[PDB]
C-alpha cells in the first residue's frame, strides 16, 4: 500500500523527462512519445503536492571509532552554494 | 475549515488570494482610475503563468505570491460595513429577538394582534404535524454509519418540508 | 523581500504562510477527513436535539460541564508537590508579601523617628 | 435609510451591471444563463463579477459561495437571502 | 417601487482619466478593462467637480458686494 502510494504520488507526468541522444530525429521521438506516453498522469491524489523545503546545514562531527580497520576515512564538508548562482561554476 | 469538503482546493485558494489582493488594492488606491489600471495590471500578472501544466512550480509561485502580498497589504483593509470585522458586525442586534418568545405574552396582547397569532399557531401545527415521521426517518435513513458531511438532503419524497428548517426559516430580518 | 514573519506568543501565525500547509501528505488528508467527520456527527446530534418542538429546556452541553469540572474541582486531585510547584508556590505567594512587609516597616520607621524629632509638617494634621 | 428592494428591481440592477460588462453580449444575456456553459467566460472574470456585486450593493459575500454561484439567478437569490426581500 | 432604469449604451465612456488610462494600458498592450461602468462617476452633474482652492475662494460671490456696501457705510 505504501509502495502504491509512492508510485501514485511521485510517478507523475509534468515533473519527468523523456530524453534521447543519438542518431534520431525529434519528430520520431515526439510521435512515439505521443503514441505511448499519452495516458500516464497529470493529477494528484486530492492535491497532495510534494514541495521542496530549503533545509539547513548543521555542521558537527560524527566519529565512528572502529580501530580494527586498515585505513581511516575522513570527509570534511561545508555549505553548498546551490544551482543557478555562478558561484557553482 | 469549511462545511462542504475537507479543504478548499488549489483553485479556490488562489481565488481567495486574488479577491484579497484586489480588495487590498482598493484599500490602498483611491481615485478609482489608477485603481482600474492597477487591477488590470494585477490580472495580467496572474495571466503570465496561468497555463502551467506543472503543479509544484505553481504552488511554489503561490507561496511566493503570498509573501509579496503579505508584505504589501494595507493597515486598514477596506472591510465593508456589513461584515464581521467591519463597522456593523450585527449592529442592529438590539432587536434581533428570537421567536421562541412572543408566545409567552399575556392574552390581552394576544387579543391585540389576533390574526398573526392564529396563523402562527397553524405554523406550529405545521411544524409538529411533520416533525416525527418524515424528518427523523429522513435523518436516520440515508447516511453511512458515520454521517461524514455537513450538508443534508431535501424533502424530495413527496410533499412536505425539508428537515431541520425551523431555526433556518425563523430568523431575525436583519434590519428591524 | 521580507524577513519571513517571526511569530510570538501574541502575534498569531496566519493561515497563509505556514509553510506546513503546502506539504500535504496523505496523513493530512486523512486527518482533515476524520476531523470533518467528527464535526459532522456533533452537529448532527446537536441539531436533532436543537430543533425538537417539544424540547423545553436547554440542550445541556457536556463540553462546558466537562471544562468546568476540569477547571475547578479537578485540580486538588490531582497533584504532587514537585520542585516546580513548591518553588513557584513559595515564590509567588510569599515573595510579594514579605517584600511589601519590609517596605512598610521602612516607611513607618522613617515617619515614627521623624515625628519623634518633631520636625514634621503636622502644624495642622488633625484628620489622622 | 431604507428604500425598499424588490425582486424585479434587483433583477434589473444585476442585469444592468452584467450588460455593462465588456466581453459579453447584450444578445445572449439571459437570466437563466451560465458563467460556465454558455457565456463561456472563466472563473477569474466570474469572481470579477462577484466583486462587482459586492461593490455595488455594499456587502461582502463569502468564499464558500463565490465557488458556487455561476449563474445570475442564484446571484439574485443570494442577495435575496442577505436582504430578506419583502416589504 | 419604480425606478425607470437609466440605461446602458449611454455612458460611452470617454471620461478623460478612464479614456487616457485605457490609452496608457493600450500602449502597455493589455486593452482589457472593466469598462463603461464609472461614467456615471465621470459625467452628469459631475465632470470637473471644482478644484480645491475654488471651494475656499467661493466666498466673495455675494461677499465682495456686501463688503463694498459696508465700506460705503
Amino acid at each position: 500500500a505504501d509502495l502504491t502510494e509512492y508510485l501514485s504520488r511521485h510517478y507523475k507526468a509534468p515533473r519527468m523527462v523523456l530524453a534521447a541522444a543519438g542518431g534520431l530525429e525529434h519528430r520520431q521521438l515526439l510521435d512515439l512519445a505521443q503514441k505511448h506516453f499519452s495516458g500516464l498522469s497529470g493529477t494528484y491524489d486530492e492535491d497532495a503536492v510534494p514541495t521542496l523545503t530549503p533545509c539547513r546545514f548543521t555542521g558537527s562531527e560524527i566519529r565512528h571509532r572502529e580501530d580494527g580497520l586498515p585505513l581511516a576515512h575522513v570527509a570534511i564538508a561545508v555549505e553548498g552554494p546551490g544551482w543557478a548562482n555562478p558561484d557553482n561554476v | 475549515f469549511l462545511p462542504s469538503a475537507a479543504y478548499l482546493t488549489h483553485q479556490q485558494k488562489v481565488l481567495q488570494l486574488y479577491k484579497r489582493a484586489l480588495r487590498h488594492l482598493e484599500s490602498r488606491c483611491v481615485h478609482r482610475d489608477k485603481y482600474r489600471y492597477f487591477a488590470c495590471l494585477l490580472r495580467a500578472r496572474f495571466d503570465e503563468h496561468k497555463n502551467e501544466k506543472d503543479m509544484v512550480k505553481a504552488t511554489q509561485l503561490l507561496r511566493e505570491a503570498e509573501k509579496e502580498f503579505w508584505h504589501g497589504q494595507h493597515p486598514q483593509p477596506y472591510i465593508f460595513p456589513e461584515s464581521p470585522g467591519g463597522t456593523s458586525y450585527e449592529r442592529y442586534e438590539c432587536y434581533k429577538v428570537p421567536e421562541w418568545c412572543l408566545d409567552d405574552w399575556h392574552p390581552s396582547e394576544k387579543a391585540m394582534y389576533p390574526d398573526y397569532f392564529a396563523k402562527r399557531e397553524q405554523w406550529k401545527k405545521l411544524r409538529r404535524e411533520s416533525w416525527e415521521r418524515e424528518v427523523k426517518q429522513l435523518q436516520e435513513e440515508t447516511p453511512v454509519g458515520g454521517p461524514r458531511t455537513e450538508a443534508l438532503p431535501p424533502a424530495r419524497k413527496q410533499g412536505d418540508l425539508p428537515p431541520l428548517w425551523w431555526h433556518i426559516v425563523t430568523r431575525p430580518r436583519e434590519r428591524p | 523581500s521580507f524577513p519571513k514573519y517571526e511569530p510570538s506568543r501574541l502575534a498569531s501565525l496566519p493561515t497563509t504562510l505556514d509553510p506546513a500547509e503546502y506539504d500535504i501528505s496523505s496523513e493530512t488528508r486523512k486527518a482533515q477527513a476524520e476531523r470533518l467527520a467528527i464535526r459532522s456527527r456533533l452537529k448532527r446530534e446537536y441539531q436533532l436535539q436543537y430543533n425538537d418542538p417539544s424540547r423545553r429546556g436547554v440542550v445541556e452541553d457536556p463540553a462546558l460541564i466537562r471544562w468546568t469540572c476540569a477547571r475547578s474541582a479537578n485540580v486538588y486531585p490531582n497533584f504532587r508537590p514537585n520542585t516546580k510547584t513548591s518553588l513557584l508556590g513559595a515564590l509567588f505567594g510569599i515573595g510579594p508579601l514579605i517584600f511589601w512587609y519590609y517596605v512598610f516597616k521602612t516607611d513607618r520607621d522613617r515617619k515614627e523617628k521623624l515625628i519623634q524629632e518633631g520636625k514634621l509638617d503636622r502644624t495642622f494634621n488633625i484628620s489622622y | 435609510d431604507a428604500p425598499p428592494l424588490t425582486l424585479e428591481g434587483i433583477k434589473d440592477r444585476v442585469l444592468y451591471v452584467l450588460k455593462l460588462y465588456d466581453k459579453i453580449d447584450p444578445e445572449k444575456l439571459s437570466v437563466n444563463s451560465h458563467f460556465m456553459k454558455d457565456l463561456g467566460l472563466d472563473s477569474l472574470d466570474q469572481v470579477e463579477i462577484i466583486m462587482a456585486m459586492e461593490d455595488e450593493f455594499g456587502f461582502e459575500i463569502p468564499d464558500i459561495d463565490a465557488e458556487k454561484l455561476m449563474c445570475p439567478q442564484e446571484i439574485v437569490d443570494y442577495i435575496a437571502d442577505k436582504k430578506d426581500v419583502y416589504e | 417601487s419604480k425606478m425607470e432604469l437609466p440605461d446602458y449604451k449611454q455612458w460611452k465612456i470617454e471620461g478623460t482619466p478612464l479614456e487616457t488610462v485605457q490609452e496608457k494600458l493600450a500602449a502597455r498592450g493589455l486593452r482589457d478593462p472593466w469598462g463603461r461602468n464609472e461614467a456615471w462617476r465621470y459625467m452628469g452633474g459631475f465632470a470637473n467637480n471644482v478644484s480645491f482652492v475654488g471651494a475656499l475662494l467661493k466666498g466673495f460671490k455675494w461677499g465682495f458686494a456686501a463688503f463694498v456696501v459696508a465700506v460705503g457705510a
